[PDB]
Parts: structure tokens; C-alpha cells; sequence
């Protein structure tokens, strides 16, 4: 119909774009191990899939959050199924990304001048462990609730700010429904965002930058 | 709580993962790629 | 009344200082 | 069969990219569709594939309600969490443990500013940077193994 | 009940001097 | 005639620094608000809690609640803390080593920490085990039916001297 | 509740030509 | 009256659709106005002005059917912690608008649910309360904020008495179908007026129906009209009025520190503007842009 | 005093931007820090200042809590959704509704495929569509106004 | 020490972003009312902080979700003076949204090449409005629940998907705890991802393409 | 020789196919997942609900809670229903203009929606009003000491044929 | 519910700002900018 | 023994914290493992096998004090909804595996909480338990997931008796602060061997303590100890073991379709490796990329 | 309860014909 | 048994489809 | 819980080998 095509490229520069990605190449050294990082970035989209598909139906509630949680796994349709994904895929992305830092490091690609990449690197990875620590407690089970009420007192050793950290990430003096509030927004709102603008970034230099050299 | 499936996992790819990169390595060192280095 | 004193006041203060630093910024070799 | 492509050494802008170790994307299999349209589904759909796999075969557990007044025996977070958890158990000085545990992400981020004495990437040419790698990683399973066992035999792996 | 007053004639004297501060800064409008 | 270096720069503090100023005001609020609010202690704390936290009464407790004194109870701060013809002190049952609950064993008159063994004494003194400080001590006076909590400002019962949560 | 939102009204439509005649003002004593 | 809607109506004169319980027996609609401030400081008296207006010269029908004059009457339900002030909180000026009010509670403990009962419309359709707003410094329950004031303002005399019987200011229909025999007027027992109304042409009921006078009848004799014909009309010419308004209790210290950044916003914009102007003295030198 | 710079028309690629209507950041004031650095934060701040000025001044009220069995009197959205809600109530055809619902959008939509027919910029260059533009909005004010009122006074505003 | 600047620059290529930026110029035809999209701009943003603030103590269930605004008004640090700035900047968000398609309008900026970009503004809009809508009833007071429960019902109009539509907006046969999660759900995770994703598109094409020509 | 567009053309069909049957394969679960699960329907609805979800008893509604019965009640679909010496039918109390609450007038004996000026009858059916179609009617059958509710199968019991909302 | 205060601004600024459009648009109509058009 | 345990714990033998309540009485601590399948099918038959094994070729102490073989016992708490399989629902083979093993119930309605009393632990070091899986399909209450097993699994003679007297089986202190004066070994009433024993050297109290022979004394005569040396030692040879473990209740279909799902992918992989195939090839040929 | 067993063997299966087809389509590795 | 039958068949019978789709498809001159 | 651990290691571990093989044998059979 007077084609479509020609209209989207006219303003979008289509043409320039396939250009750009037809022009890169991968080197003969880029083995499969390679593939680590793209793999934890699947892992993550499994994640954000699931995880938004479980907020339609989990309750961030002292009183309702456990139940909501038998509710997925029970009445949901294939409620069972997104939960477990989002189970197995939460350990599967820290896992995937830990071979991906045993890749990057037994090849040097931390080095100059990628060395920004690998200290957004390491923030990804202090990010994901946040994602893990504040979803292990959601289900607000005896293993989840307790693997709060131990960490969250840790902060406290620091002389003068520690009690003010414990206190914002627990949102009190104790672990209770201020805690789970907190430690949800952080799971559903801080720790998406976050890891986006810092994924954004990984993935930007590496493009900028292209794949390290051979070993 | 520990589990083992999941444990057994972890432990395996850490394993030939760390013994694949070694041996990827290697095979460098022995017969250098083009700009090897 | 005191509302639009006020408000008359105000901006008759703010434009007091704009034309105060300005000219006083000029005198001072800044601007 | 098998495309590749030469890196075009007449070109000086290539050069300068690759004299700051910086053009590797200029030459070798053309990236796409060889395997970003074609090699990249297959490691998304196998990855998810066996992902949904052990979510049928062995699905989420949800164990029992929360309570503030009971313990439980077995107390432990996630796995990836075990080597600090043994640190932060097993040290009797609280402060130092929070700092052993900061100490990972900071010392982390140091490395690329403490190897940069040198521009090897094979760990062949490195063989100190690859004994601290492998001495840390042997230290790190070490204690994440320590912390499902008992406080007694953690220093020990209940081994000898 | 002046300190009420005056709370509102500054969202007043806000408005018209972001408006006026736009004006000079960029030369017109 | 043009303004130089010196100029320009001391105008971009002056100007910048303003903007600042804005912006902490702006900020300011902010902080405060992530900041939980106190837990209302318009005094030193009060109430006791049972598991459903409700409040907890003598008339019930004393009368038929134990033929050997030593329960659980909602204490301040949220704490879990035993109440042992009532106790006047009160004893925080979490752990000082990582801070698991610690169950009462009768037996043996001590509290014995179940994660890594550690156990404590009658009052509330580290006997043994990998903690280091002891259980906190609270004042407790049963005003009205209820029990009444407040913190312990006063030196240590057990080692004489100044206490480790105050 | 109408006399408040024809005050409302007036007000946001007529502090702007205020804003205005202020912002050209500082425009002719700065030397525009 | 006001007074009948909490021998009614204990609880509260506010059902939960927000309707208020006069319309129960007050059935017409009249506009009712109201004026408070927008905003108020705390433990501060504050003029709170119901208007419930209508057309003084028209009179309408007095218990027994004579024509007289009506009185208004009013709820004002204001936030927690707002009542009635004190009378020697109340200044010279305001005593003077105030009048001969008799401001009384809706129950224990209600006192921020003002009810002012009969008084003369042709002298209060604009009532004046005098109200005294709570202090959150001393009231924990007590906090900053905007909150709600309900407002019901009745003229002229209901419609129905608290036991169900009807008064005689509404409009009266027919008993059943048939032809109109009687336009009598018979009395007995009490005193004034009274007329007795019957139909038949065939039925399956032997009874008349009685109208208290004071409306007045537009039907003549003999005409076989339906149940629910008009044989009266409307001498109704009050009603009750409802209106929502809300008040804010101001806090003096946020509208203080309120006005300090405010200040410091139109500072920092003034050395924006003045930097660039130093810019452009700048880049007319310089010429590289 | 008022820094500018002048279209260079000897640039065939700033030429076949302008061809395309599409170079106009090209020439004028510099952006930066001109506009960006210094006007923006005026802006910024001011617009930041009138909402925060209107937040203590006029601060969000609470209700009272939701009753499923106690329908209010006067049931409104928020202003920017009255034309629309005044349209959805005064139509008796819930379909039609909808659609007209969708309408609005959908025909915003389609504003840049139909006025494609021209290429001029200026309203008074093109009567027509200011004409429509005027007359959508005088319809629009005119059925906002008409929710808050009764619906026997929407087809006129209650003022004939 | 040794130039932080020039080792940032090396590898970021800071020089090449300020050259771009600075290659940039405003024509005398860009008028105050071009500035009302990127107020638009700063009444999300301020959202964005005040909404991610709220979620600190505000709670998503038919119990709590009163006493939370309740709790957030009256109890939490200026969390009085965060909710109504988040109130009123809803609105100044719509009102400048609303301006700056009168300003787009009424100067061409809409026509060829920049269609794509108006006709993200409209999905822009949808979604603005759906943000208003789905907050409106957080506080679950009775404007904000009968508010729902009378727009939820109208999808049914639709012939045959009309049931199905209303139903998954609602999270059932009628308004209650589903329709509560659901609504947080879309007002702090699925609104601001998809908000976030239209308006990047908005802001490259029209950093692409550049302003609209003189009138 | 080499394959042509024709053939490359068809490996396309049949590769990305297959790729598309795993998408949709993964995307079933997902689409069904967000449909509500059914509300436990096991016959045709059941008990109704007071106002806080509880469980309504004809020992406490006959008895004494009305001298002129009509009252709201947690119906089907958790939608509010009037309950008329029981009576047989329910009356669905939402508007069937746009969904507001009708509220009952003994005083006319009509339902009267405040919201546009609807009214109804004493069995629920528009006498006037913007409304369109009738309140929903519904079975009563008083099973046990608590109340039964089914939906209307059957034909119309005011307009003589087929309902509207089934 | 409906906000006189809120109603107030939004009908003020509308009106404002639609009438300076066209003011501002009627400028460029009698004096055209370089490439006016 | 189990049947102590429901009777004094009869709401379960579980405390809130994981604690299997046998501990409260058998102190001693010995490993007991479990063997459960990964996943069952619903209405399956499967074995469940707790392990209590211990030095068979040590012997304990008996009641009186004679050194006796000990028996094993153990507690099974499976998922709601699971039981011991019915007789006739269980194979031979699994027949012959079991035994002489009277598995019974904790209570009534709680079939999923077996307990299995006193068996010859030279025989039972081993037992198994016939389990049928519930069924999803015919009980609303059931459904398809992971469920918690925990077992608690015990061999050898307790320490404490329901009603508070210790028994013979374990380690005995001394009494008070003294001078051991006596190992005298008298009788009475009942029968077998006892032992007195005392102490003084000055004090605030003037008795003695007995102790029932059994464990053995390592003391001789005359020592001022203080209270709780051990003047016997610890004859106990047995212990309590918890473990916890998992298992699935797994739906057929759920296995079918992702067998399917998962061959689905494998060809999609095969096809996109075939396409690049054929890309080569043209990327050969007509050299542009 | 051969189904369970084919169950995790198609796990198995998935996971060594990823590897597999990784291999086959990148030539090596 | 049963695990390693179905495990070796498995990937017989797809290494089996693998080759008859490769062979098949370049008989067809589609490869 | 032991055995299963040592049985996944053992799997993930050897399996790899398994499909680099087949790969490998692929590769053979289409010419590389
Ligand atoms: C969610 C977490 C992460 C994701 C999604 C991710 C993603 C990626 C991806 C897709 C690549 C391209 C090459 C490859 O995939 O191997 C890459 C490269 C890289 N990654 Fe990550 N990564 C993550 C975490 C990390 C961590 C924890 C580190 C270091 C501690 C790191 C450091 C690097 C470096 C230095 C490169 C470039 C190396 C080179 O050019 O050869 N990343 N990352
Ligand atoms: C055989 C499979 C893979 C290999 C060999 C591989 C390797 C690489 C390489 C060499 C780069 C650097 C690209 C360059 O320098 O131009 C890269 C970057 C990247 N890859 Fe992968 N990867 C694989 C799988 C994946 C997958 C499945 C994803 C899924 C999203 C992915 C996403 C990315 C991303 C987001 C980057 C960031 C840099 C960029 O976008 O160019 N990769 N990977
Ligand atoms: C959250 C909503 C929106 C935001 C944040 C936004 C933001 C912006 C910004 C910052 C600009 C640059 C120029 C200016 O500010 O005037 C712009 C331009 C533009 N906007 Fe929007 N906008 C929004 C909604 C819309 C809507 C609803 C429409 C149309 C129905 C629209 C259509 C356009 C067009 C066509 C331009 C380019 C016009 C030109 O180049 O002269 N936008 N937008």
C-alpha cells in the first residue's frame, strides 16, 4: 500500500541502523563462553516477566502475603509454573552471571579501557543479590522472615550510622510489616530501575567499545 | 535450607566452566589467533 | 488589601534586587 | 562454508582502535544474521527450555507461615550467600565482618586497577593474577560448603 | 491569620516572577 | 571592559551555590521522610503483647498460664522477651550473637541458643557459647491488669557495672 | 464554589501578562 | 426540626451515602450555601456562614391552613476537634452577626456536629457560627490537614412527624379509581378546618379518604379519575438543601518555611539569568559559539 | 548581548535537512549553556516551586473509607476525564459510548495523515483546521462543564 | 591526582558528547510555550520520586490501603507535604500535557517528518490518564472505589470481548481486593516502565530530527 | 548449485515457523495466567455475605432486623442485592444506567437511583429513568438457617420472555 | 468532587495559553522569521 | 516411646520451631536418614524409608541395669492428604520389605502423621513405610507442589519418663559440695540393685542422694567435690535424629506437555542451525558481507 | 511413573542438544 | 536404565533428524 | 541429600561433554 516501508525509513533511518549492526563481526576467539553474559541477560527478562505477572496477585501484607503466594501456586492458572520460573531463574541468573565473571576475568577483558564496564559490573552483581535477598522474604514465610530478622541487625556494628541503615532497611526498630513494605518496593520498583540504568550502561560501553581481544 | 539439586548444579558448571575457560586459554597460548595478545 | 500589598510588594522587592545586582554586579567588573 | 572476514590492516582508523586494544568487531564471522538471528534463539530458547524444565520437575516450595516466636532449626539464606554468611558467623567481631563483607564488591572493582601493570589477558601469562583467582575461589567454596555444616566444623569441612 | 495570607501571595509572586525570570533570561515571551 | 577567569567563576559559585541552597531545601524533607517515625514512646515504652498482638493480662497469666513460670512475650521494640507471684525484670530472648530467638530449657536452668549452641544463664548472662554480650534486661511492673515495659537505664544486674544497649 | 474558581480563573490568566510586562521591564534597564 | 432528627436519627443526622436525614421528611430541594475559610490556624475562632435563602414575600400554610411566614433551621458538621468556641473567645464584631442562636450538639461527644433548631427566616436566612478550630499541638488524635464540612440548611415547615403520619404542607392523590361524590367538610373532635373525600363507580373497598385543610382543592364533583390523581397541589414552598465544603487546618511553621523557599527560588533564578547575561558579554567578545 | 548564529546556506547537508523541514537546530541561540544550563533550571525550580507552594497551601485530602453498599452523592472522576464522562453518561447507547470513547485518541491519531494535505505551520495559513481545532475545543470545555452539572442541564449548561 | 578528567575522557569520550551538545542551537521562532513539554517532563519526574517515596509505607490491600494514606498523611516525616505534591503534579502533569499539544498543534510540529512523534505524544497521553485513574483509587476511600466501579463495567459494552476486558481490569466478576492489586500493579510497575519506553522514543525522535520550523 | 530467494524464502517459513511455535507454546500460559480464576462455582453460587464477608442467618434477619423488610446483601458476583416471611427472588441493587447503588423508598415503592434520576418497581423494573434494561433478578431459597442464591436461568417474571443477563 | 481551585487553573491556563499561541502565531504572520514557513 | 509422645504432646509431635518432640526426652543425638522419591503420581503407592541405624554389636542398659540390645522407633510426618497405603493396594514385594510394623496414626484425622512404636533394632534398623499419594482430581483441599517430609527417627532407651523421673540411662552428678562419705548399696521394697550415696564436710542441708544402678561409678571413696561432678558416666548408647526432606506431588500432564515443549525446541534449534547452514552457503557464493 | 523418569530426562536431553546445536551452528567450541 | 535408554534414544533419534533434515533439505537443493 | 548433590554435579559436569561431542559429530558429517 504505497509501501509502508519506505515511510518508516524515511523518518526512523531504518537503512542506517541495519547498517550498523551488519557491520560488526565476532572474532574467531569469542568462544561460547561468551554467551554468559547474554544468558544472565535472559535469566533477568525471565525475571521481569514473571515477576510482573506475580504482581497481579501477591500482597505485600503481613496478613495476606503468605496466602497470596498459596493462591499463585494453587488457584492461579499456571500460577505454579511463573512462580517456580521466577524461582529457578532467580538462581540461575546469579549463577550464569558468576560464569560470566569467570569468563571476563580468565580473559582480561576487565583491562584497560574496559574497566568501567567490569565496576558496573560489580555493581550489577551487588544489585542481583539485593533482588535475591529482598524476594527470598516475599512469601513472608518461617525461611524467608528469619533470613531477615538476622541480616537486617548486621548494619548495626557500624559506630555511628549503623543503627539509621538497620533502621531504613527494616523500616524500624524490628522486622514487621514496615520491613516487607520496604523490602517489596525495593524488590518491584528500586531494584528494576536501577539495574536497568546500570545494565544500560554494561551494555553500552561493550558496544562502544567492542569484545576484548585474543588471548 | 540446603538443596541438593540446585547445590550439584552450581558446583558442576563452576567446575567446566573455570576448566573450559583454562583449557580455552590454552589452546591460545599453544596456537596464537591472529593480533594473539 | 494586605494581598495585594503583598503581593505588589514582593515583586516590587525581588525587582529591587534584580536591578540591584545587576547594576552592582556591573559596577564590580562581574558582569 | 564458515564466513569470515580479514581485519582490513590498511585502515588507520582500525588501527587506532585496535592500538587501544579496541576494534575486535571490525573482522572475524559477520556478526549478523550468523549468529544474532540465528545462533542467539537457540541459547535463549535452550536456557529457557531447561529453566521451565526444573520449574515443572521440582516447582517452588512454600513452607509455612512466618513466626516471631519461634526459631527454626536450619537457618540459612541463599546459596550464593553462603561464603559471606560463614564469614559473618564465624568472626566474633561483628565491625570486621561487616568490612570482610564490603570487602568483596570493593576489592572486586580494585582489579582491574591493580592488573592493569600489565596488558595480558591469557592466564598463562599471568600465572600470579591466576593463583590469587584460583586461591580465592578455592577459598570462597570453602566456606560456602562451611556454612551448612556445623559452626565446629566449618575451619575443617568436618574433614580432619 | 496574615501568615495565610501571605502563604498564598507567595504561590502568586512565584508564578508571575518564574514567568518573568523566562522573559528576561531569553530576551521576549 | 569583559569579564575574565576569576570573574566568571566566582559568579558561577555564587550563582551555583544559590541553586544548591534550593535543592537541599528540596532534599531535606525528603531524607527526613524515609526516616521511620518514632514508635509514639511518650514515656519509655508500655504495653505487652501476646502472639497476636493483642495485650497480655495478669488476671490470665498468673491464674493459669504456667505451673513453672517462663513464657514469650511481645516486649519493646517489637524484641520477643520471656516474663518468668510475677518477675520484676524481664529478659530479651534475642540471641547476641546473630539474634535467633533463644528457647528456655528447665532442665538445665539456662537458655541455650539452638543456631550455634550458645547459652546463657537464669537472669540472662552469657555461660558459654560463641556470643559475646548478654540478654538485655527491662523493668517490669504490672500496673493495672496489663504488664507495663520500659528500658533499663540503670547499671547491670548481673556484671555491676553500665549495660551494652544504653 | 464558583466565585473560587472564576478568582482561580482570573488570576492564573492575568498574573502571566504581570510576569510579562516585569520580564520586558528588566529587559529595557538592562539595555536590551 | 433539628432536634426531631436526633430522636430519629441518633447516631448521626449523615447517612452513608452522605445524604443527610432531613430530606427524610423535609422531601423538597432548595439551595443552601455555605462560607468558611479556606484555610485556618489552630485554636483559632473562625466565622462559619450557612445561607439557606428564599423568597421572603411568598409565605406559605401553617399547621391548621393558615398563611404564614417560615423559619430555617441547620447541621453543620465540621472536622474532629472543631466546636462551638467559648463566648469570651468570641469578639464584639462577630456577637453582633450571631444573634440569638442556640447552637446545640447532635449528642455526647459531638460536638463538632452543630445543629441550630427554628429561628426567623426573615432575619437568619444567613446563620453565623462561631467555631473554634482544634490545636494538634495538644490532641494526638488532632493533625493538619484538609477535612470535609457537611452542610444542611432547611426553610418552611417538613413534610412528615417522626411517627409516619403526614403533615399538612405536602400534596394529597387519590384513594382509588372511581366517581368523585364528595367535596364535604365535616369536623368533630379537635378544631378548624377539614374536608371528606370519597369515590365508587364499583370496587372492591367501602372507605373515603380525609385531607387536612391548608392546601387547597382544584377538583370540583363527579369524575372518575384514577388513584394517584391530584386533588390538592403543592403548597410546599420551603426544602431542605445539602452542600459538601472543605477547610483546611494550617499549620503557621509550613506556610513559614513555605515562604522562605519560595524566596530562595526566585533568589536562584535571578543569578541564573544574571550569569547568562554574563555569558553573552562573553560570547559577543570571544567570538566562539 | 544576545548571542546568534546565522543558517549556513552554503551547507548542501544542513540544505537537505531544511528540504526535509528539518534542520532548525542548526542556527539561533546556542542551546548550550544559553538555554540548558541556565533558563532550564529556572523552569525547573519555578514549576517545582507553584506545586510544592499549592501542596502545603492546599493539601491532598482523605476521604472516608470505601463502602461497597453506600453509593455517594456526586460520583466524579478527575477534570480530565469530564468530557468524556459526560459523553459515556448522556449517551444511552453503551456501544456508541465506547467508541466515542475511543474516538479520541484514534482521531488524534489520525490529525498528522490528514493534515499532511498542506505543509504550512502557521494557524492562520490553514482557517479550516483552526476552525475544527476551535470548535473541538469549545465542544470539549462545553461537556467538561456539563458533567459537574445535572444531566438535565448538560445539552445547555443550564443557562437556556 | 594524575587527571581524573582525561581518564574518565579516554574511555568515555567526553569531549565528543559536549561537542554535540554544544553543536546544538534554538531558532528565534522557539518561543515560552516550546517549554511546556519539558514541564510536562519535570511534573513526571517529580512523580516518579514522590510515587517510589509512597511506596514506603503505602500498602496495596482493602484492610490497609486507607490507613496507610491515613498513616502517611498523619504520622510519616512530610509525608503529608510528599502525597500532595504528588497530588497536585498529577494534575499539573495532565494541564501541561494538555498545553503542549495546543502548543504542537497550533505551530505544525505534528506534520511530516514528525507524525511518529505525535502520534507517541497521543499513546503518551492514554497513558498519562491511566496513571491518573488507576492512583485515584489507591486510597480505596469512596471517590476513589466507586470512581472504579462504575468505569470497569463499561468495557462489557463491547460485543464479545467486552466481558473478558473488564474482567481482567477489575481481576474478576466485580471491584475488590483484585481489582486494588492490579491497579498498583499498572500505577507503580507497568505504567512507568511503558511511560518510560514511549517518552524515550519521543525525546530520540525529536533529538533526531530536531525542533519544528518558523511559523 | 546455491539456493535462490524462492528456497531461502521457504528455509524461512519453516525455521522461524517452528521458532513461532515456541513462542506461542511459552505465551499460553502466560495470556491464560492474567484471566481470574473461576469463583469456585461448584453448582450455581451459594452463600451470602453481611457486610464484612461473613455469613448472613434468617434466625437473626427474621427474627429482628426489619418491621418493613428490604436490605442490602452480598450477593452473586459479590455484587450488593436486596433481600425482601422470606421472599423467593433477590433484586440486584446496581444501576443499570452505569452501576450505582439504588437505594429503596417504602415511601413510593420504587428503588430510586440518586446518581441520574432512575427509578424502579417493587420487583425491579424500570418505570423510568435514563436506565435501559431492569434490576437483575435472582433464586432465594432459604437452605439451612443461612440463604442460597442462584442465578435467574429461567425466563423474565416482569417482562414475560428472556432476561438481559443470560 | 469537584475543586474550584483546581477547575480554576486549568480553565485560566488554557485560556491564557491558547490566546498567546495565536498571538504568538499572528507575529510571525505579519513579520515572517528567516524561513518563515 | 512414640505413644509417650502423643500422649504428651498430643496436638503434634512437631514444635513451632522444627524441634520433633522426642528430643525433650531422649537427649542423645544420632544420625537418622530418610529415602523418599523426588516425585509420585497422585493415588501411588511408594516407599518411604527412615534409616536408624547404630553399632549393633553394642549393647545398652536395661531398666534394672543388664546389659540388653535396644529397640528403634520413629515418627513420619508426610504432606495433607497423604496416608499409609491400604493393605490391599500394596505389592508383595513391598510386602515382604516391610514386616511385623504396626504403623498407626497421632491422632484422629491425622493420617498423614504416622508413628511407628518399639521394633527389634537388629531387624529394623531399616524400616519402610507403604504410602499412598491423595489425588488432586477428587479432594478441592489437595493440590499439584513440593511439600515438606519430616522425620524424626530414634534407637535406644530414653532419659526421661512421662511423669518427670529420670531413668536409668543416663549420667548422674553429685548432689551438693562435700566430702563423699558413702558407696553403700542397700535395698528394700522393691527389687535388683540401688546405691546410696552422700556427702557433708559441713553444709546447709542434711541429705543424701541414691542413684539406680545401671551406669556404672568411676568414684572410689572419700573426696570433697562440689555439686555436679560426674560420679557415674554416661551409659547411654543410643540418640534421637531429625532430618527434613522433600517431595513432589506431580501431575502426568504437566510432564507430557513439557516433553513436548521441550522436543518443540530442539527442532527450532536444528532449523536455525540448517538456515545459517544455507546463509553460508550464499555468503560464499555471492561474496558480500 | 516412567513418565516422571522421561520427565527429567528431557531435561537432560535440552540442556546437551543446546550445547550441541551451539556448537554445530558456531562451528567449534 | 529406563534414564539412559530414553536419554541415548532421545538424542539418537533428534542427531537422526538433525541428519535427515540435512541431507533431506539438500537433496531438495534447498541447502 | 548427598547423593542427589553429587549425581546433579556429576550431570551438569559430563552432560556438557555429551553435546560438545554430538556437535563435534555433526559438524563431521555435513563437511565442515
Ligand atoms: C546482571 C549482570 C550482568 C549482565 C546481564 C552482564 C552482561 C554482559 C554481556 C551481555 C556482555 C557481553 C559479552 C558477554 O556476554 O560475555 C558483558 C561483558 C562484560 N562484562 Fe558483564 N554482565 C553482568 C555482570 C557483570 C559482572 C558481575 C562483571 C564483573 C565483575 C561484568 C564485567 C564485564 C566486562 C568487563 C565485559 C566486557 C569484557 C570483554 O569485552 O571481553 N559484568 N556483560
Ligand atoms: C552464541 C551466543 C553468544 C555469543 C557468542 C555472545 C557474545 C557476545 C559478544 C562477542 C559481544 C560483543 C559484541 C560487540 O563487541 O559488538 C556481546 C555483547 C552483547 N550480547 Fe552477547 N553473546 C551471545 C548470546 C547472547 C544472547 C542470547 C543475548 C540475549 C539478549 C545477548 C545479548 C548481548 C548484549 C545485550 C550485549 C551488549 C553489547 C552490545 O549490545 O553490542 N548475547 N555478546
Ligand atoms: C507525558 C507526555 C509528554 C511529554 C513529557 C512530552 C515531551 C515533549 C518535549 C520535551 C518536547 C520538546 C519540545 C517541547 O517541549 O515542546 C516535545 C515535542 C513534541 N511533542 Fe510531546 N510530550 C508529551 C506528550 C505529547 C502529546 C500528547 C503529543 C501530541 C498529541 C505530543 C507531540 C509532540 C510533537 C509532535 C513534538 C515535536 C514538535 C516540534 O518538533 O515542534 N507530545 N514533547
Amino acid at each position: 500500500m504505497a509501501n509502508v516501508y519506505d515511510w518508516f525509513e524515511e523518518r526512523l533511518e531504518i537503512q542506517a541502523i541495519a547498517e550498523d549492526v551488519t557491520s560488526k563481526y565476532v572474532p574467531p576467539h569469542v568462544n561460547i563462553f561468551y554467551c554468559l553474559g547474554g544468558i544472565t541477560l535472559v535469566c533477568f527478562l525471565i525475571q521481569f516477566a514473571t515477576g510482573f505477572a506475580m504482581t497481579f496477585y501477591y500482597k505485600p501484607t503481613v496478613a495476606e502475603a503468605y496466602s497470596s503466594v498459596q493462591y499463585i501456586m494453587n488457584e492461579v492458572n499456571f500460577g505454579w509454573l511463573i512462580r517456580s520460573i521466577h524461582r529457578w531463574s532467580a538462581s540461575m541468573m546469579v549463577l550464569m552471571m558468576i560464569l560470566h565473571v569467570f569468563r571476563v576475568y580468565l580473559t582480561g577483558g576487565f583491562k584497560k579501557p574496559r574497566e568501567l564496564t567490569w565496576v558496573s559490573g560489580v555493581i550489577l552483581a551487588v544489585i542481583t543479590v539485593s533482588f535475591g535477598v529482598t524476594g527470598y522474604s516475599l512469601p513472608w514465610d518461617q525461611v524467608g522472615y528469619w533470613a531477615v530478622k538476622i541480616v537486617s541487625g548486621v548494619p548495626e556494628a557500624i559506630p555511628v550510622v549503623g543503627v539509621l541503615i538497620s533502621d531504613l532497611l527494616r523500616g524500624g526498630s524490628s522486622v514487621g510489616q514496615a520491613t516487607l513494605t520496604r523490602y517489596y518496593s525495593a524488590h518491584t520498583f528500586v531494584l528494576p530501575w536501577l539495574i536497568a540504568v546500570f545494565m544500560l550502561f554494561h551494555f553500552l560501553m561493550i558496544r562502544k567499545q567492542g569484545i576484548s581481544g585474543p588471548l | 535450607m540446603v538443596e541438593p539439586l540446585l547445590s550439584g548444579i552450581v558446583l558442576g558448571l563452576i567446575v567446566v566452566t573455570l576448566a573450559g575457560l583454562f583449557y580455552a586459554a590454552y589452546k591460545q597460548y599453544k596456537r596464537p589467533n591472529e593480533l594473539g595478545g | 488589601m494586605l494581598a495585594i500589598v503583598a503581593y505588589i510588594g514582593f515583586l516590587a522587592l525581588f525587582t529591587g534586587i534584580a536591578a540591584g545586582l545587576l547594576f552592582g554586579l556591573r559596577s564590580a567588573k562581574i558582569l | 562454508m564458515a564466513t569470515h572476514k580479514k581485519p582490513d590492516l590498511s585502515d588507520p582508523t582500525l588501527r587506532a582502535k585496535l592500538a587501544k586494544g579496541m576494534g575486535h568487531n571490525y573482522y572475524g564471522e559477520p556478526a549478523w544474521p550468523n549468529d544474532l538471528l540465528y545462533v542467539f534463539p537457540i541459547v535463549i530458547m535452550g536456557s529457557f527450555a531447561c529453566i521451565v524444565a526444573l520449574a515443572v520437575l521440582d516447582p517452588a516450595m512454600t513452607g509455612e507461615p512466618a513466626n516471631p516466636f519461634a526459631t527454626p532449626l536450619e537457618i540459612l539464606p541463599e546459596w550464593y550467600l553462603y561464603p559471606v554468611f560463614q564469614i559473618l558467623r564465624s568472626l566474633p567481631n561483628k565491625l570486621l565482618g561487616v568490612l570482610a563483607m564490603a570487602s568483596v564488591p570493593l576489592g572486586l572493582i580494585l582489579v582491574p586497577f591493580i592488573e592493569n601493570v600489565n596488558k595480558f589477558q591469557n592466564p598463562f601469562r599471568r600465572p600470579v593474577a591466576t593463583t590469587v583467582f584460583l586461591f580465592g575461589t578455592l577459598v570462597t567454596l570453602w566456606l560456602g560448603i562451611g556454612a551448612a555444616l556445623p559452626l565446629d566444623k566449618s575451619l575443617t569441612l568436618g574433614l580432619f | 491569620m496574615a501568615i495565610l495570607t501571605l502563604g498564598w501571595v507567595s504561590l502568586l509572586v512565584v508564578f508571575t516572577w518564574s514567568i518573568a525570570m523566562v522573559v528576561w533570561g531569553r530576551n521576549g515571551l | 571592559d569583559v569579564p575574565d577567569m576569576g570573574r566568571r567563576q566566582f559568579m558561577n559559585l555564587l550563582t551555583f551555590g544559590t541553586v544548591t541552597g534550593v535543592a537541599l531545601g528540596a532534599l531535606y524533607p525528603v531524607v527526613n521522610y524515609f526516616i521511620p517515625p518514632a514508635a509514639g514512646g511518650a514515656g519509655g515504652g508500655t504495653t505487652a503483647k501476646d502472639e497476636l498482638g493483642n495485650d497480655v493480662s495478669v488476671s490470665k497469666f498468673l491464674e493459669s498460664h504456667n505451673v513453672g513460670d517462663r513464657t514469650l512475650v511481645q516486649g519493646l521494640k517489637g524484641d520477643p522477651t520471656y516474663i518468668v507471684a510475677i518477675t520484676d525484670y524481664g529478659i530479651n530472648a534475642v540471641c547476641t550473637h546473630l539474634g535467633c530467638v533463644v528457647p528456655w530449657n528447665a532442665a538445665e536452668n539456662k537458655f541455650k541458643c539452638p543456631c550455634h549452641g550458645s547459652q546463657y544463664d537464669a537472669t540472662g548472662k552469657v555461660v558459654r557459647g560463641p556470643a559475646p554480650k548478654s540478654l538485655a534486661l527491662s523493668h517490669a511492673k504490672t500496673e493495672n491488669d496489663k504488664i507495663v515495659l520500659t528500658s533499663w537505664t540503670e547499671t547491670d544486674f548481673r556484671t555491676g557495672e553500665e549495660p551494652w544497649w544504653s | 464554589m464558583s466565585g473560587e474558581l472564576l478568582n482561580a480563573a482570573l488570576l492564573s490568566f492575568g498574573l502571566i501578562f504581570v510576569g510579562w510586562a516585569l520580564g520586558a521591564l528588566l529587559l529595557k534597564i538592562q539595555g536590551a | 426540626y433539628p432536634f426531631w432528627a436526633q430522636q430519629t436519627y441518633p447516631e448521626t443526622p449523615r447517612e452513608p451515602t452522605g445524604r443527610i436525614v432531613c430530606a427524610n421528611c423535609h422531601l423538597a430541594a432548595k439551595p443552601t450555601e455555605v462560607e468558611v475559610p479556606q484555610s485556618v490556624l489552630p485554636d483559632t475562632v473562625f466565622k462559619a456562614v450557612v445561607k439557606i435563602p428564599y423568597d421572603t414575600s411568598v409565605q406559605q400554610v401553617g399547621a391548621d391552613g393558615s398563611k404564614v411566614g417560615l423559619n430555617v433551621g441547620a447541621v453543620l458538621m465540621l472536622p474532629e476537634g472543631f466546636k462551638i468556641a467559648p463566648e469570651d473567645r468570641i469578639p464584639e464584631e462577630l456577637k453582633e452577626e450571631i444573634g440569638d442562636v442556640y447552637f446545640q450538639p447532635y449528642g455526647e461527644d459531638k460536638d463538632n456536629i452543630v445543629i441550630v433548631g427554628p429561628l426567623p427566616g426573615e432575619q437568619y436566612q444567613e446563620i453565623v457560627f462561631p467555631v473554634l478550630s482544634p490545636n494538634p499541638a495538644n490532641d494526638k488524635n488532632i493533625h493538619f490537614g484538609k477535612y470535609s464540612v457537611h452542610v444542611g440548611g432547611n426553610r418552611g415547615r417538613g413534610q412528615v412527624y417522626p411517627t409516619g403520619e403526614k403533615s399538612n404542607n405536602n400534596l394529597y392523590s387519590a384513594a382509588a379509581t372511581g366517581t368523585i361524590s364528595k367535596i364535604a367538610k365535616q369536623e368533630g373532635e379537635d378544631g378548624s378546618v377539614k374536608y371528606l373525600v370519597d369515590i365508587k363507580t364499583e370496587s372492591g373497598e367501602v372507605v373515603s379518604d380525609t385531607i387536612p385543610a391548608g392546601p387547597e382543592l382544584i377538583v370540583s364533583e363527579g369524575q372518575a379519575v384514577t388513584a394517584g390523581d391530584a386533588l390538592t397541589n403543592n403548597p410546599n414552598v420551603g426544602g431542605f438543601g445539602q452542600l459538601d465544603a472543605e477547610i483546611v487546618l494550617q499549620d503557621a511553621n509550613r506556610v513559614g518555611w513555605l515562604i522562605a523557599f519560595v524566596a530562595l527560588v526566585m533568589l536562584a533564578q535571578v543569578m541564573l539569568v544574571l550569569k547568562k547575561k554574563q555569558v553573552e558579554k562573553v560570547q559577543a567578545a570571544e567570538m566562539n559559539f
